[PDB]
């Protein structure tokens, strides 16, 4: 499982930041997608980081509004925005990618939960 | 061509030439 | 409250000297007759700066002795602080702090130089700000404001505020044409403006102030478009699409059947929008200009492959699937569609009619259990490949509106225009029309078969008359070729509208030709 | 029977005379 | 166009050309050059 | 993982504004859903979204909330919109 926070309890208008932590592996000898979801349609896929060699594939329909940023001093990977609008209501998927030693890519697990609200 | 296995057809060719078209009212071509 | 300023607003716009010349230099200016607005000073808010501003005052006392102006007045945009103490015009542009309310009562640069009109006009030309005036003890006068100081300051300045320890204008200046009229000591002694009125502008092209009574051609009538009428045809002839998705039976693996798709028009942006398909990659292609650009040869290739394949065809993949598999070109055009189907081809019993070659020469069963991965699932997948006709997306389609100058565009050709319901018929394959001049005179629009003409926009002269300067001072306006429902009494001839002047019934030995029948007179 | 015998807008300005054909 | 004399320049049959007839009553395959076009 | 909906009854005549809302618990980002389901079938999902609109969709439809809440408003019941709405929990 991987874990990651719950609902809101809180006023509009604070910063706050989140989080994608996993267990009984190396967290940065993983990939990492992050895929975007919302209420109504299908998903949107923005491309992934790998902070082993800072390599990302941007999708063309991305226009740099949200910047990716790492922290290697703690070895977790945080998702920040530089400019917050009232329209930026999206949802973050977080799930691991192939395993370093397999060339063949695959997604086998799944948020356990994130139901997200500002 | 071919034809049905089981008539006086032309045949010509075509070259670069000016020509000077007579349109009527219609749209379509009358000498 | 607001006021007239009549003839206000008329400084040299050089330093250069003249004599007797009726010199038309087009520098902004305050319009003759503009609206000036009146302040009173008892508070003294914000005021605007546009292009300088004629200021004027009537005080007995020198009450006012500060200027702000500037954008933050915080120390960060560079305000100035011109104060006049009776002795002389110290013009100081440094930066002072100012709190709420500057005190009445690090610098950059610092400079020194009832019965009383003190007007102040400014201007910001090249970084060149300069500061008029003239005391000439608001009248129907005219008096010329001489460049009593000027300042390299070279810095942008779009506000000001007046500031005082009661009566202190503003202005407005504007790009306008304007005729001057030196007399022979080189000072200004009358002046036009030349949008004022139909005469403002005759006396602009004729560079006098004593116009002669007749008619003149100041400038020209146009008409501007209003909107855009971009027109294609029918979306009916949609892509069959529908049946290629919805099939009962899908091809095997190494049959995967490849379609050509052409003659029809389809909409990829719902296709790209919703994502019922789980993997949407696209290369060599901008999803920016699928919208605006089409592509030529679109073929489909549709298979089903389990789910973890889906990444090993792609460009830089190597492994033993890929390569015995199906191997994609290095410079691939297109888009890699992938999506989940467990739900319609996946049976409990298990499939056995699927079958792999295990063994190739050379280069160009499943176990269905409900704890197994997703890759093992299986998961149609469909490819369009693009290089760079026929077919193309409906990109813009708007509707038609006639009877107004617009900017049709018919199947991709521009022409702005009015359009006109038509009778004459063409030929089935026909689109356009044209006359000898070789020009569009017709048109038949994409979506139905209903013939509309194209005819200009109604542009044309548009003539002043007048009576001499001497002796009057409204005057006609004519208009050249246009009817009078485009564009004061309305009046319309075959020369066209003559707004200005009045029809008569009676009919003397003409004095001004107006054109193709009338004459006008006074 | 002249007038029979005797046989568009860019920018060109066909102007009528005042002195109308009538 | 309409009731307009449009001179075009362009791939025609000459007027009175000298048109090669066959006889479709060498036969088998009667293939003849396709050069600039055939009317 | 608990969910709560609000009112849990109401009382209006025809045409009257109709507004629900749905709660949480924690922190997190920006995204929630609505779903229009009927009794025993499967929820329906009109929007998408949330900061792009789909064309097609009629724009008596909105959403809103910020920090806590969000505020469904039905400016006029229909008959082909009789269901009950969910916010529903997924990841
Ligand atoms: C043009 O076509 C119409 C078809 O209705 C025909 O009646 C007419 O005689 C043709 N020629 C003209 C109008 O000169
Ligand atoms: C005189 O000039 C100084 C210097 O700018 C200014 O501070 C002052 O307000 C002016 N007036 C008087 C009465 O001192
Ligand atoms: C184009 O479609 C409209 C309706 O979508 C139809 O009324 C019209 O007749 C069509 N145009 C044709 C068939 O030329
Ligand atoms: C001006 O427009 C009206 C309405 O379109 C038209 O009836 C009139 O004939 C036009 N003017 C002239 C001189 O034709
Ligand atoms: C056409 O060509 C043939 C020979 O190829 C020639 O005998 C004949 O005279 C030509 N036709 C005319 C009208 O001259």
């Amino acid at each position: 499982q991987l874990v990651q926070s719950g609902a809101e309890v809180k006023k509009p208008g604070e910063s706050l930041r989140i989080s994608c932590k996993g267990s009984g592996y190396s967290f940065t000898n993983y990939w990492i997608s992050w895929v975007r979801q919302m209420p109504g349609k299908g998903l949107e896929w923005m491309g992934r980081i790998d902070p082993s060699d800072s390599y990302i594939n941007y999708s063309p329909s991305f226009q740099g509004h949200a910047t990716i940023s790492a922290d290697k001093s703690i070895s977790t990977a945080y998702l920040q925005w530089g400019s917050l609008k009232a329209s930026d209501t999206a949802m973050y998927y977080c799930a691991r990618g192939r395993n370093y030693l397999d060339s063949r890519g695959r997604f086998d697990y799944w948020g356990q939960g994130t139901l997200v609200t500002v | 061509t071919l034809l049905a296995l089981h008539a006086a057809y032309y045949v010509g060719y075509l070259q670069p030439r000016t020509f000077l078209l007579k349109y009527n009212e219609n749209g379509t071509i009358t000498d | 409250a607001y006021t007239n300023s009549f003839t206000r607003g008329v400084y040299y716009p050089d330093k250069v000297f003249r004599s007797s010349v009726l010199h038309s230099t087009q520098d902004l200016f305050l319009p003759f007759f503009s609206n000036v607005t009146w302040f009173h000073a008892i508070d003294n808010p914000v005021l605007p700066f546009n292009d300088g501003v004629y200021f004027a005052s009537t005080e007995k006392s020198n009450i006012i002795r500060g200027w702000i102006f500037g954008t933050t007045l915080d120390s960060k945009t560079q305000s100035l602080l011109i104060v006049n103490n009776a002795t002389n015009v110290v013009i100081k542009v440094c930066e002072f702090q100012f709190c709420n309310d500057p005190f009445l009562d690090n610098c950059t640069f610092e400079y020194v130089s009832f019965k009383n009109l003190r007007e102040f006009v400014f201007k910001n030309i090249d970084g060149y700000f300069k500061i008029y005036s003239k005391h000439t003890p608001l009248p129907q006068g005219f008096s010329a404001l001489e460049p009593l100081v000027d300042l390299p300051i070279g810095i942008n300045i779009t506000r000001f505020q007046t500031l005082l320890a009661a009566a202190y204008y503003v202005g407005y200046l504007q790009p306008r044409t304007f005729l001057l009229k030196y007399n022979e000591n080189g000072t200004i002694t009358d002046a036009v403006d030349c949008a004022l009125d139909p005469l403002s502008e005759t006396k602009c092209t004729l560079k006098s102030f004593t116009v002669e009574k007749g008619i003149y051609q100041t400038s020209n009538f146009r008409v501007q478009p209003t909107e855009s009428i971009v027109r294609f045809p029918n979306i009916t002839n949609l892509c069959p699409f529908g049946e290629v998705f919805n099939a009962t039976r899908f091809a095997s693996v190494y049959a995967w059947n490849r379609k050509r798709i052409s003659n029809c028009v389809a909409d990829y942006s719902v296709l790209y929008n919703s994502a019922s398909f789980s993997t949407f990659k696209c290369y060599g292609v901008s999803p920016t200009k699928l919208n605006d650009l089409c592509f030529t040869n679109v073929y489909a290739d549709s298979f089903v492959i389990r789910g973890d394949e889906v990444r090993q065809i792609a460009p830089g993949q190597t492994g033993k699937i890929a390569d015995y598999n199906y191997k994609l070109p290095d410079d691939f055009t297109g888009c890699v569609i992938a999506w989940n189907s467990n739900n319609l081809d996946s049976k409990v019993g298990g499939n056995y009619n699927y079958r792999y070659r295990l063994f190739r020469k050379s280069n160009l069963s499943y176990g269905f259990q409900p704890t197994n991965g997703v890759g093992y699932q299986p998961y149609r997948v469909v490819v369009l490949s693009f290089e760079l006709a026929t077919v193309c997306g409906p990109k813009k389609s708007t509707n038609l509106v006639k009877n107004k100058c617009v900017n049709f565009n018919f199947n991709g050709l521009t022409g702005t225009g009015v359009l006109t319901e038509s009778n004459k018929k063409f030929l089935p394959f026909q689109q356009f029309g044209r006359d000898i001049a070789d020009t569009t005179d017709a048109v038949r629009d994409p979506q139905t078969l209903e013939i509309l003409d194209i005819t200009p926009c109604s542009f044309g002269g548009v003539s002043v008359i007048t009576p001499g300067t001497n002796t009057s001072n409204q005057v006609a306006v004519l208009y050249q070729g246009v009817n009078c429902t485009e564009v004061s009494n309305v009046f319309q001839t075959r020369a066209g509208c003559l707004i200005g002047a009045e029809h008569v019934n009676n009919s003397y030995e003409c004095d001004i030709p107006i054109g193709a029948g009338i004459c006008a007179s006074y | 029977l002249l007038f029979n015998k005797v046989t568009k807008f860019n920018g060109l300005t066909v102007l009528p005379p005042l002195l109308t054909d009538e | 166009r309409s009731s307009v004399l449009h001179s075009t320049q362009d791939l025609f049959l000459p007027f009175f050309s000298n048109v090669t007839w066959f006889h479709a009553i060498r036969f088998d395959n009667p293939v003849l050059p396709f050069n600039d076009g055939v009317y | 993982i608990v969910m709560t909906q609000s009112p849990s009854s109401l009382s209006a005549s025809v045409g009257d504004r109709v507004t629900i809302t749905c709660q949480a618990s924690q922190d997190i980002s920006n995204y929630l859903n609505w779903y229009q389901q009927k009794s025993g079938k499967a929820p329906k999902l009109l929007i998408y979204d949330a900061s792009n609109l789909e064309t097609g969709v009629p724009s008596r439809f909105s959403g809103s909330g910020s920090g806590t809440d969000f505020t469904f408003t039905i400016s006029s019941l229909q008959p082909e919109d009789i269901a009950t709405y969910y916010c529903q929990q997924y990841d």
